[PDB]
């Protein structure tokens, strides 16, 4: 076999300002295989209720997915992405840039 | 412009975990209209777009009793590789498929697709004439064969021509007012000092549809492609798509840089510079 | 329109 990692974006819908309703992405794509794990973390607790899309893949076969949470972004909430897959040692934790 | 109908399928083995999991989404360019998991409790073809809603029992029908049936055999397609390829049945493996066709502004047929992978790795294909399949390995050229013998290509032909571009024809009517849609990016830069001597730049382009667009660095007027680093588009999850481009630039030369996006929706590629 | 897979065995 062949295994390819995943690649990690935490992101917002829209550009954040504190105080505003949005929305908090992750989003997963170029892995394999398919099983995967993907976590939202405020402040490093992970958040319950998160959705994600249906599992898709791109024309190269590698996967793609969307997980996503509605949030309001305060100045002191921090917010990171946990990705557990088995191209990963460990779950790879990528913080939230809310200004990159 | 053109337009295409997907059908993406994941078929994955889960030993000593019950029946493989299985999981069909349907596509109209970059909107995705229906969905089947065969984990789920409906046990049916679910809606995941609006205008597809419109569509009556029978569709709904008709739909969920094929998707369900190749989730059967894509099941035994898995015990047939095992074999193929004399693996185990203690490992998990995938089997995946799309299927669809594009079509021209006039609605008038351009492509079809028909094409498998085992594993992340092609397995089969219907070649662009589909008269003939495209074997990847040892294995596959067994399926071809089969699939040669059966005549699978005619079949699979006439409803990529027929079948699928009227499907997708009506779909386009129903979904008008949201596929024939053309979104253009907002733009904006970013600048952030990586150290004393050096920034980044990064070109950003939101909220625009369909999701196909280019984000181009240039130095001097001279692509600076090696150099630059280029994410892949992703979904905002509004319905419209996301991508930035960055360079690394000696601070005080940020001027000689410059960010070119092209897209559909724009009358003319934009540039941008900080 | 999913596609007829009946005659989609390996």
């Amino acid at each position: 076999m062949i295994q390819r990692t995943p690649k990690i974006q935490v992101y917002s819908r829209h550009p954040a300002e504190n105080g505003k309703s949005n929305f908090l992405n992750c989003y997963v794509s170029g892995f394999h295989p398919s099983d995967i794990e993907v976590d939202l973390l405020k402040n490093g607790e992970r958040i319950e209720k998160v959705e994600h899309s249906d599992l898709s893949f791109s024309k190269d076969w590698s996967f793609y997915l969307l997980y996503y949470t509605e949030f309001t972004p305060t100045e002191k909430d921090e917010y990171a992405c946990r990705v557990n897959h088995v191209t990963l040692s460990q779950p790879k934790i990528v913080k939230w840039d809310r200004d990159m | 412009g053109s337009h295409s109908m997907r059908y993406f399928s994941t078929s994955v083995s889960r030993p000593g975990r019950g029946e493989p999991r299985f999981i069909a989404v349907g596509y109209v360019d970059d909107t995705q209209f229906v969905r089947f998991d065969s984990d789920a409790a409906s046990q049916r073809m679910e809606p995941r777009a609006p205008w597809i809603e419109q569509e009556g029992p029978e569709y709904w029908d008709e739909e969920t009793g094929k998707v369900k049936a190749h989730s059967q055999t894509d099941r035994e397609n898995l015990r047939i590789a095992l074999r193929y390829y004399n693996q185990s049945e203690a490992g998990s493996h995938t089997l995946q498929m799309m299927f669809g066709c594009d079509v021209g502004s006039d609605g008038r047929f351009l492509r079809g697709y028909h094409q498998y992978a085992y594993d992340g790795k092609d397995y089969i294909a219907l070649k662009e004439d589909l008269r003939s399949w495209t074997a990847a390995d040892m294995a596959a050229q067994i399926t071809k064969r089969k699939w040669e013998a059966a005549h699978v290509a005619e079949q699979q032909r006439a409803y990529l021509e027929g079948t699928c571009v009227d499907g997708l024809r009506r779909y386009l009517e129903n979904g008008k007012e949201t596929l024939q849609r053309t979104d253009p990016p907002k733009t904006h830069m970013t600048h952030h000092p990586i150290s004393d001597h050096e920034a980044t730049l990064r070109c950003w382009a939101l909220g625009f549809y369909p999701a196909e667009i280019t984000l181009t660095w240039q130095r001097d007027g001279e692509d600076q492609t090696q150099d630059t680093e280029l994410v892949e588009t992703r979904p905002a999850g509004d319905g419209t798509f996301q991508k930035w481009a960055a360079v690394v630039v000696p601070s005080g030369e940020e001027q000689r840089y410059t960010c070119h996006v092209q897209h559909e929706g724009l009358p003319k590629p934009l540039t941008l510079r900080w | 329109r999913y596609p007829l897979t009946f005659g989609w065995c390996f």
